[PDB]
């Protein structure tokens, strides 16, 4: 052998080809997932399992992609999702266009790729201060401008039927984790049935536990508290402990001292006038006497993550050690401990000062269409956190993605030479968005986007298109604005994105290691 | 460095000579027992026909039976120039024929 | 090129051999094959290439080593010349994918003497000759010097981050000249690797922003600890050991024969650490950072103490927080007399030990070092196939860096060591004259590889420019003393013209290009001494 | 086909063509390797 | 290349035999007096081969004229005789 | 040489136009290199080898320009005055040898 | 830089033979053919048995035979079968050392070339080396041209008799010979000084003895006589001195035209005049031969059934169906003519013959037609007998050997001495002018002369002499006194002169074993790249 053999080399503007046509061939099985007019692409999963939703990175997430420049496209949905939430549909139909009208009008007339790839890092330098200064500066705590927020970056999915319920839903499920906040002390614990309508936040959190003893209460007015981070049985000698039996009466002796190891626990548990206990372990079948005694309605293997989540709420702290149970450690203003029953399983909840962490229960019409409502919380819970961070919003609704188009439109002029043909098609680029939203609306593109482009150079830039009527509209009489942070990653990735792809020129396969 | 074809046989000198010897040897031990008036019949049987034959006739019995030995094959067609020049002598002639190579 | 037949006198196992010349063009031709792959990825309008797992897994790459390591070679001749490769990038980092370009030209070129008429002896002999005439001239054409932000910059481009030159030039200077350290009692280096960089897909390739202290990738190993701790002098506990309870120490075995030392037992295996736990935060630890284990029984402990802990962390990390912060690393503290005691001397002072959330994903970061600046990188961009090379385009660049910093010398690349030492050689080599001569001709021009590629790759006409550099080059041999104002040398290649490289700020390190030929050289000369192969089939 | 730079033979192409503008038309070589050439001339 | 797989380039007489895959005893012989010479001499281990090779080649021509061996083999150890007698008295000596 | 070809006819020759012909060339670049020493035994029946010799060492020489970014089309352009002052060489020196 | 390539057709199953290694597997190869048949020169020999595919049976000593039926696949031992061939067809004898010679000098030259030389200045070294030693022996070989008639056809005898004496016909070599030389005087014209051997016929019979293996004076066929009751001896009229034969060409059969016909038979008596035309048209051919004066009848084609009663009843022994081949033999030998039809046969067109007997030729088999004469005819049959088949075809073979040593030495006069004699002249020519020669031709020269020893060391070696004993006493005492016919008493005799001996070698004989040898020497070496195919 020379090399290997069984070795496909793709070089030239050959393997460029292919670069171009499947990142642009991406697009297109999200492109009528844009939007309001949107759709539900259901996908069937390798195991057996099943997803119908919109929510771009849902989509590809469960799609297997093999050509390479593909497989970076995808992969690029995934960054957009981990950092804002929403806009995970729109980074790839960009990413798709900018090396669709830039790459093959420009690549095809003999344009050096290391001059496209500066040419396209000035115009997203240039890019990101327009949509910094068509932006405009919100409110984040007037509660019902947030709202409006919220209602907007629903409008797209399914949930919109609901819209004014899963604001209030996701705004007060963000109010109770603010020093800045972490969405995954939020468990969204997912009940089947009822409707919508009956979903409601708990400042607190709920359990799927019932109580370990029968005779233990189920109802609890203002319980104190404990945590436990230890298991309720005796232990044994993580030395390799062994006993060696000798006279007559050793094996009672023995045989008592982990029955009284749990008294001497039981002892140092109740010291702390407690009336709920609860444990990351197992609890003994003989721990619970004790503990009836004192009068503890006792929970046993709970999640390690559910522990930090009701010690953030019910505010007192997780202890390892027994030995050294103090007085801080205790459950203090946690208003209510009830185990109400929803139809055949048993649930245990803790409701009622200073949470920190909270459990948003939902309802829904079935196990499977609640997934893709909660699907569209955690895209809602996520434009709600951005904004409290970034606290400006942009205006959306294909208007935002247009200002950049005639800002650069402007600047390529200006510029002219060998650098402007790549720089003139990021411009090119940018009302793909406007042109998708035209199309999933059903109207004439050509003749909206003429009545756009023009009417956006002395007409004001919150000037997009409405959705389900498919015309011109100002978007500040309208009320779709979209956070300032989408538009600005959306643009960054998705050009860091096709200048990646650029410096492709050769695919080697069959490498190994 | 081989030098004929494949499934070509060469026996040199020193193997040559036991084909020779081993193969008229063998022929003449063969019809030994046809020789004389207390001596004895062979029965022949081809696979072919299912046919047979009861022989004493030393030319009959060598005539009939294959061989490889070209060493043998030479006193087999000796036995036939016998038988076709005299008629009697068939089996004389082979078993003098080979013990004159047996004492050689 | 007909495949050769099998001798009818030798008798080898499992092995077959060609020989003279049947050998000699074979290796010529793997070691083409390896160099002609990474030819295309050289220069700055040199490319990257698309490396397929065959799971559909990939890496994309400049970084020629990089690209050889990862291409399945199969011919000896060819995996010598990926040795070398690497052997570049252990020796001086940049410039891995020229060595093995040049290489493969001195043995071509070396091999169409032989298949002419001329002996191996002669051209190796021939090699020898030019290789210490050329490194000669090179310390007679290094320029000794601002300056380190051109060094980063050269290595930018024909890679990635080169776009976004400027910015990741005084990300890697300044990166690299915070960690200065001596040795072996006066060594100034500057260390290979202690700059830990991370990578996190988010923003934008700009916003990496550069760490004032170290960046750890570890979390607060309890969710009830302080995920920040700030204001002037904190402590800092770099731990070695772990914190768990014991098995009996080795060769301990427990005999229970009194039923009450159960308790008595197992209780004390609490203690020992709970001690050791205690001896910790009394010593005034406000942050820990164990190499080993922490058990639940010891966080509880620092929880209710305030006291933000890491479990778990690399130990390659923790030495240059402890070389950093002031902290000694702690393998376990016994002291004079036996006793376990913990003095509070052993801590390192910094400003602050944040966790930071990046891109749905949070890590602590040592803010501040007090005993020695401290520097770490935290790479931003589009996905984990961004972020992979414009890691190994940093090491590549921040390594030129370091080898000016350890040598006080410089080159004016852009391809203008090469082609100064064409015409230099080839008019050395009248100086011996004979068979010998055109060894060294071929030498002379077998250097050529390097202007001539840079050239191909922008797809316009090599020649004009390659030409015309050689009359400038040939316009400083016959210069006077005085008429220096003839002198000056390089090569661009986006404007496509030929300028003044020092001015232009092109530069390659010294050793960059000694170590550079140095060792193509003994690459070659061992291919050509080859004239029978004899491969023996496995076991 | 020739190996000319398209981008600065297509802009002095069409310049040079806005009545002895009707002739001109590409030609090869390095001294056209600035444009073009009068294609009346050349019997083309 | 190996066997086992490990690249040995060389010029060194008896590391190029024993490395080779030498299959006819005979021929295997050659090798063991290479090696013979690396443990006299470290050096000459190429020389002593090809003389092997040429000593053969004479011995050849020597049975083709219809020499019985045994002849051969000992007056060719009587040629060693005379030879290493010539290399005693015709070298010069080295202060040591 | 000697050829053996795929048919058992075994030829020993020095006739380039028998050898190039006796081998079998697929490769259809390489076929020229067939047709091109034919066409010297066709005309002159001496040279056969020499032709095809000169044919490659012609190509052999162009591939360093090639490997530097040069046009194939400028090459040729250059190869074919070269020729055809190749002929004027040896018009000019050849000898009528009915006067001397 | 890497692409898997068709550059020849089917180019996997080529294999190519280099350089050096290629050219010892080509001498080597020669050489092993040489080591089969060493074995088998001289009056000493030893004979090679080889087996056909099918299974039969070869028992030979003519070295092209040996090398003809043997399978062989190196192409080099494959062109040696065709150095013999070659030979034999030029003369006949020499066959066997052709080879050796050839493999000889191949040798010598590999181990000039392992001394570092060019092959084709070695072959050219050869050639100019050759070409002394042919002129050496053109100055030297013995003369029979000035000879009387009594002893030129003595020389031929010696000829046959060195000929044969190497096969296992040694045994009747003096009957053997005086056939060989008996049979090449009949039948070439003297003047033209041109032998036919399609005019000399080899037939064998089996049976008895090799010592009963005569020449006739006419032709045997494998023929019986027509009719049963026909004599066997056909005695001639007394006052003719001669049997007189129906040499025909035309059947005994009512005539029928050549191109496709047919009767068209309406009267019942032009049927009756049909049939009595049947039998009439057969007695005006019994009587057209009666009238001729014919008393054998010998015709090409079949006789009827009632021409064949009317042929015994008036007379005349006829012989059914002889072949064309055949009818041409008779004619020549009965000094008669071949008659078309019966319109054409005249007294005149008559055979002449001195007896012709139905021999009983088997004991058992088969009955054959001897004619024989007393007089010396242009054809003579020559009938070979044995006691086996193998014995049989190996002495004609031995006799085709014998009788073309003889057919040379009418083409050319001239002898030469063998027993190495000639070979030892022309290597102590060759070996003289080599100091002479110098420079790089001086070790070619040198080589060429020392090859030619093999032949004479290999003729002491098979006889069981030793090989450098006898090469030193002998080309020492062809120093030593002027003569140049000294050789090896390979029999066992007290002297080595070869005049005395009676061990003659024709000229063009010896020196066409040269010629050949050096020739295809040269084309071997010549040869380094070698492209094989697949089977
Ligand atoms: N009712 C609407 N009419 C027009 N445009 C809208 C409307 N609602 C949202 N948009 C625009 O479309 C985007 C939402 O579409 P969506 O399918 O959710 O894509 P993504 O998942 O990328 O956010 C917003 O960023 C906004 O600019
Ligand atoms: N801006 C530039 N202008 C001209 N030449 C350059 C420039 N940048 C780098 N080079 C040249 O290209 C080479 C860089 O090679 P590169 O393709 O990065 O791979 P490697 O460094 O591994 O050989 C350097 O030797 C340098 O001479
Ligand atoms: N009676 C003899 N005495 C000495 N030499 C003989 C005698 N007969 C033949 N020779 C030699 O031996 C050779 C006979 O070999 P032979 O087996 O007949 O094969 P070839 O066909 O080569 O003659 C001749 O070269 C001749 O010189
Ligand atoms: F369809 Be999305 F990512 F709101
Ligand atoms: F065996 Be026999 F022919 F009397
Ligand atoms: F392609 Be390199 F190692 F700058
Ligand atoms: F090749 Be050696 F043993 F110096
Ligand atoms: F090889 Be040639 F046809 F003179
Ligand atoms: F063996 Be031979 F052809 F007289
Ligand atoms: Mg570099
Ligand atoms: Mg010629
Ligand atoms: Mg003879």
């Amino acid at each position: 052998v020379f090399m290997n053999a069984s070795q496909e080399r793709t070089t030239g503007r050959q393997a460029q080809i292919s670069n171009i046509t499947a990142a642009k061939a991406v697009a297109d099985v999200i492109r009528t997932c844009l939007g309001p007019k949107a759709m539900l692409k259901m996908l069937l999963d390798p195991m057996g399992g099943l997803v119908l939703t919109n929510d771009g990175h849902a989509i590809l997430r469960e799609i297997d992609v093999a050509h390479p420049a593909a497989k970076s496209m995808l992969e690029l949905s995934r960054t957009q999702d981990e950092e804002v939430g929403d806009g995970t549909t729109t980074v790839i139909i960009l990413a798709g266009e900018i090396l669709a009208q830039c790459a093959p009008y420009l690549i095809e007339k003999n344009i050096h790729p290391v001059i496209i790839i500066q040419a396209l890092k000035k115009a997203l330098t240039d890019a990101l201060e327009v949509i910094k200064q068509v932006s405009k500066p919100v409110d984040v705590e007037n509660d019902a401008a947030m709202k409006k927020l919220i209602q907007a970056s629903i409008g797209t999915k399914y949930v919109i039927h609901w819209s004014e319920k899963m604001c209030e839903l996701a705004l007060d499920a963000v109010k109770t984790v603010r020093e800045i906040d972490i969405k995954r002390y939020v468990r969204v614990e997912k009940i089947p049935g009822g409707d919508v309508l009956d979903s409601r936040v708990l400042k607190g959190v709920l359990l799927n536990k019932d109580v370990v003893h029968p005779k233990m209460s189920r109802h609890i007015e203002n319980p104190r508290v404990v945590l436990l981070d230890c298991p309720l049985e005796y232990k044994k000698g993580e030395s390799q402990t062994n006993i060696e039996i000798e006279k007559e009466e050793d094996w009672n002796r023995i045989l008592q001292i982990e029955e009284e190891q749990v008294q001497l626990m039981c002892e140092q548990i109740l010291a702390v006038r407690p009336t709920l206990v609860i444990t990351e372990k197992g609890v003994s079948d003989l721990a619970q006497h004790y503990l009836l005694k004192g009068g503890c309605s006792v929970l046993r293997r709970v999640k390690k993550s559910d522990n930090n989540r009701i010690a953030r709420v019910t505010g007192a702290t997780i202890v390892n050690r027994v030995e050294d149970l103090k007085e801080s450690d205790v459950g203090t203003n946690c208003g209510l401990f009830k185990v109400e029953m929803i139809g055949d399983e048993y649930f245990s909840f803790l409701d009622n000062g200073s949470g920190k962490a909270c459990t948003i229960m939902l309802r829904g019409g079935s196990k499977d269409i609640l997934n893709e409502i909660d699907r569209n919380l955690q895209d809602a819970m996520a434009v709600a956190r951005n904004v409290m961070l970034s606290p400006s919003l942009s205006p959306g609704g294909g208007a935002t993605e247009m200002a950049v188009s005639v800002k650069l439109a402007e600047k390529a002029k200006q510029l002219e030479g060998i650098q402007q043909w790549p720089y003139q098609a990021v411009a090119d680029a940018m009302e793909c968005i406007p042109r998708t939203l035209i199309q999933n609306a059903g109207g004439d593109p050509i003749r909206l986007l003429s009545q756009l482009r023009a009417k956006h150079a002395q007409g004001n830039f919150t000037t997009g298109i409405d959705g389900d009527k498919g015309k011109i509209v100002d978007m500040v009489s309208y009320g779709i604005w979209e956070p300032e942070v989408i538009k600005q990653q959306s643009v960054k990735t998705a050009i860091e994105s096709a200048c990646l792809l650029l410096r492709v020129d050769d695919i080697v396969s069959g490498v190994r290691k | 460095v081989q030098i004929f074809g494949d499934q070509v046989t060469e026996e040199r000198a020193e193997n040559a000579r036991l084909s020779a010897f081993v193969g008229a040897i063998a022929v003449g031990d063969l019809v030994k027992s046809t020789l004389g008036p207390k001596g004895m019949d062979k029965l022949l049987q081809s696979a072919s026909s299912n046919t047979c034959m009861v022989t004493n006739d030393g030319a009959t019995i060598l005539k009939s039976i294959p061989l490889d030995n070209p060493a043998a094959k030479v006193l087999v067609n000796i036995s036939k120039v016998q038988d076709d020049e005299v008629g009697d002598g068939t089996t004389s002639v082979t078993v003098l024929s080979a013990e004159l190579l047996r004492e050689a | 090129q007909l495949f050769n037949n099998s001798r009818s006198d030798t008798l080898f196992l499992g092995g077959e051999k060609i020989s003279g010349d049947d050998i000699r063009n074979q290796n010529v031709l793997a070691t083409m094959a390896v160099a002609n792959v990474v030819k295309s990825s050289l220069g700055p309008v040199g490319l990257d290439k698309m490396l397929v797992d065959d799971i559909g897994d990939f890496t994309v790459t400049n970084d020629g080593a990089t690209i050889l390591s990862l291409l399945d070679v199969q011919h000896p001749a060819g995996k010598i010349l990926v040795e070398l490769a690497q052997q570049q990038d252990r020796e001086i980092g940049d410039g891995t994918t020229s060595v093995v370009i040049i290489a493969s030209e001195l043995l071509k070129r070396a091999n169409e003497l032989v298949k002419n008429k001329i002996h191996p002896t002669t051209i190796i002999t021939g090699f020898r000759v030019a290789l210490r005439e050329a490194i000669r001239f090179i310390n007679e054409v290094l320029s000794t010097s601002e300056t380190l932000i051109n060094i980063a910059k050269t290595s930018m481009s024909s890679k990635i981050i080169g776009a976004d030159s400027d910015f990741f030039s005084n990300m890697v200077v300044d990166a690299l000249l915070a960690v200065k350290t001596q040795n072996s009692k006066g060594e100034i280096k500057y260390p290979v690797k202690a700059v830990n960089v991370l990578k996190a897909h988010g923003k934008s390739a700009t916003e990496s922003l550069l760490v004032p202290g170290y960046a750890l990738n570890c979390t607060v190993a309890s969710q009830a600890m302080p995920k920040r701790i700030a204001g002037g002098n904190v402590k800092i506990a770099c731990l070695d050991l772990n914190l768990q309870k014991a098995r009996m120490a080795m060769g301990v075995q427990i005999n229970i024969d009194d039923p009450e030392q159960l308790e008595q037992i197992r209780k004390r295996e609490a203690g020992i650490v709970l001690e050791r736990v205690k001896k910790i935060i009394d010593a005034g630890a406000q942050v820990v950072l164990t190499t080993k284990g922490i058990d639940d029984l010891c966080l509880k402990e620092f929880v209710e103490a305030k006291i933000m802990g890491v479990r778990r962390c690399k130990k390659e990390d923790l030495r240059r927080i402890a070389r950093a912060t002031g902290a000694t690393l702690v393998s376990s503290m016994s002291n004079l007399e036996g006793e376990e005691t913990f003095e509070s001397s052993y801590l390192g002072l910094c400003d602050e030990v944040v966790q930071a959330k990046f891109s749905d994903d949070e890590c602590i970061l040592i803010k501040g070092t007090s005993k020695h600046s401290s520097s770490s990188i935290i790479l931003r961009g589009a996905n984990d196939y961004s972020l992979d090379e414009m890691e190994r385009s940093l090491h590549d660049s921040l390594s030129v860096v370091k080898r000016t910093l350890e040598s006080g010398n410089v080159v004016p690349g852009g391809g203008c060591v090469e082609a100064a030492l064409n015409i230099y050689l080839d008019n050395f080599a009248t100086t011996v004259g004979s068979r010998e001569q055109l060894a060294i001709a071929e030498f002379a021009a077998a250097l050529l590889i390097i202007p001539k590629t840079l050239a191909v790759n922008a797809a316009k006409d090599s020649s004009e420019l390659v030409a015309k550099l050689r009359s400038y080059h040939a316009a400083s041999q016959m210069a006077k003393p005085e008429d220096r104002s003839y002198r000056n040398y390089g090569l661009d290649l986006i404007r496509g013209k030929i300028v003044d490289e020092i001015h232009a700020g092109v530069l390659e390190p010294t050793i960059s290009k000694v170590k550079s030929l140095k060792s193509a050289l003994e690459a070659c000369v061992a291919i050509l001494r080859i004239d029978t192969m004899i491969t023996v089939d496995p076991e | 086909t020739a190996g000319l730079d398209v981008n600065e033979v297509l802009p002095n192409l069409y310049a040079a063509h806005n009545t002895d503008h009707l002739y001109k038309g590409v030609d090869i070589d390095g001294e056209s390797d600035e444009g073009v050439k009068d294609i009346r001339e050349e019997n083309i | 290349k190996t066997s086992r797989g490990e690249i040995i380039i060389s010029n060194d007489g008896h590391t190029i035999l024993k490395q080779m895959a030498i299959l006819h005893p005979v021929a295997r012989m050659l090798v063991e007096v290479s090696a013979a010479q690396d443990s006299e001499a470290g050096d000459g281990t190429t020389s002593v081969v090809i003389l092997t090779g040429a000593l053969l080649g004479a011995a050849e021509r020597l049975l083709n004229k219809g020499i019985h061996p045994t002849i051969i083999a000992d007056s060719f150890q009587s040629a060693a005789k005379r030879s290493v007698d010539i290399l005693l008295e015709m070298c010069h000596k080295v202060s040591l | 040489i000697l050829i053996v070809t795929s048919n058992q006819k075994t030829t020993i020759s020095n006739d380039g136009a028998t050898i190039l012909k006796l081998l079998d060339v697929v490769h259809p670049a390489a076929k020229t290199l067939v047709d091109i020493s034919r066409a010297q035994d066709a005309e002159v029946g001496d040279g056969t080898t020499s032709v095809t010799i000169l044919a490659g060492e012609l190509m052999k020489e162009a591939k360093p320009f090639l490997e530097e970014g040069i046009s194939s089309h400028l090459i040729m352009k250059g190869y074919r005055k070269a020729v055809s002052l190749a002929v004027e060489k040896i018009n000019e020196l050849a000898v009528d040898i009915t006067s001397e | 830089m890497g692409r898997p390539f068709i550059i020849v057709k089917d180019q996997g199953n080529k294999k190519r033979q280099h350089g050096l290694e290629a050219k010892k597997s080509h001498i080597l190869a020669a050489r092993s053919v040489a080591s089969i048949i060493k074995t088998s020169l001289g009056p000493r020999g030893l004979d090679k048995i080889l087996i056909s595919p099918d299974g039969e049976i070869t028992i030979t000593n003519d070295g092209a035979t040996i090398l003809s039926q043997m399978e062989l696949d190196n192409e080099i031992a494959k062109l040696l079968v065709q150095l013999s061939k070659s030979q034999d067809d030029e003369i006949g004898d020499g066959t066997t050392g052709v080879v050796v010679l050839a493999s000889a000098l191949l040798d010598q030259a590999l181990e000039l070339i392992q001394k570092g030389i060019h092959p084709i200045k070695i072959a050219n070294g050869f050639d100019e080396a050759a070409k002394l030693a042919i002129s050496k022996l053109e100055e030297t070989c013995d003369d029979i041209s000035a000879s009387n008639d009594e002893l030129f056809r003595d020389f031929l005898l010696r000829a046959a008799k060195t000929s044969l004496g190497s096969k296992i016909v040694s045994k009747d070599h003096d009957r053997f010979a005086e056939m060989a030389v008996e049979a090449v005087i009949n039948v070439m014209d003297k003047d033209r000084k041109d032998v036919d051997f399609d005019l000399i016929k080899m037939q064998g019979r089996v049976g008895g003895s090799i010592s009963d293996s005569k020449l006739i004076n006419g032709v045997i066929l494998d023929k019986d006589f027509s009719h049963p009751q026909m004599p066997k001896c056909v005695l001639p009229k007394e006052g003719s001195d001669g049997v007189k034969l129906a040499i025909l060409t035309c059947p005994f059969e009512p005539p029928k035209p050549k191109t496709k016909h047919k009767l068209d038979i309406s009267s019942v008596e032009e049927y009756q005049k049909l049939q009595t035309y049947e039998q009439d048209k057969f007695k005006e051919m019994i009587d057209d031969v009666k009238k001729a004066g014919a008393d054998v009848v010998i015709c090409q084609w079949g006789f009827d059934d009632e021409a064949n009663h009317l042929l015994l009843q008036n007379d005349l022994p006829a012989v059914r169906w002889v072949g064309g081949q055949e009818l041409e033999h008779i004619a020549i030998s009965t000094n008669g003519r071949i008659v078309p039809r019966f319109q054409d046969l005249s007294k005149d067109k008559l055979g002449t013959c001195s007896r012709i007997y139905e021999q009983e030729f088997g004991t058992t088999k088969d009955r054959m037609l001897i004619i024989e004469q007393s007089k010396e005819t242009k054809t003579v049959t020559c009938f070979v007998r044995g006691s086996n088949k193998m014995i049989v075809d190996e002495a004609e073979r031995a006799l085709h050997d014998s009788l073309c040593v003889v057919r040379n030495l009418v083409k050319d006069s001239r002898v030469v001495y063998g027993g190495g004699a000639a070979e030892v002249t022309m290597s102590l020519a060759v070996s003289e002018e080599a100091d002479k020669q110098r420079g790089i031709d001086q070790y070619a020269f040198r080589g060429f002369a020392q090859a030619l020893d093999t032949i004479p060391m290999t003729l002491a070696e098979n006889s069981g002499l030793d090989p450098i004993g006898t090469l030193s006493t002998l080309k020492s005492k062809q120093l030593k006194e002027k003569i140049s016919n000294i050789g090896v008493d390979c029999l066992g005799y007290g002297s080595n002169d070869m005049k005395e001996l009676f061990v003659v070698d024709p000229f063009i004989g010896k020196k066409q074993q040269i010629l050949l040898a050096t020739q295809l020497c040269r084309m071997i070496l010549k040869i380094d790249n070698v492209i094989i195919s697949g089977k």
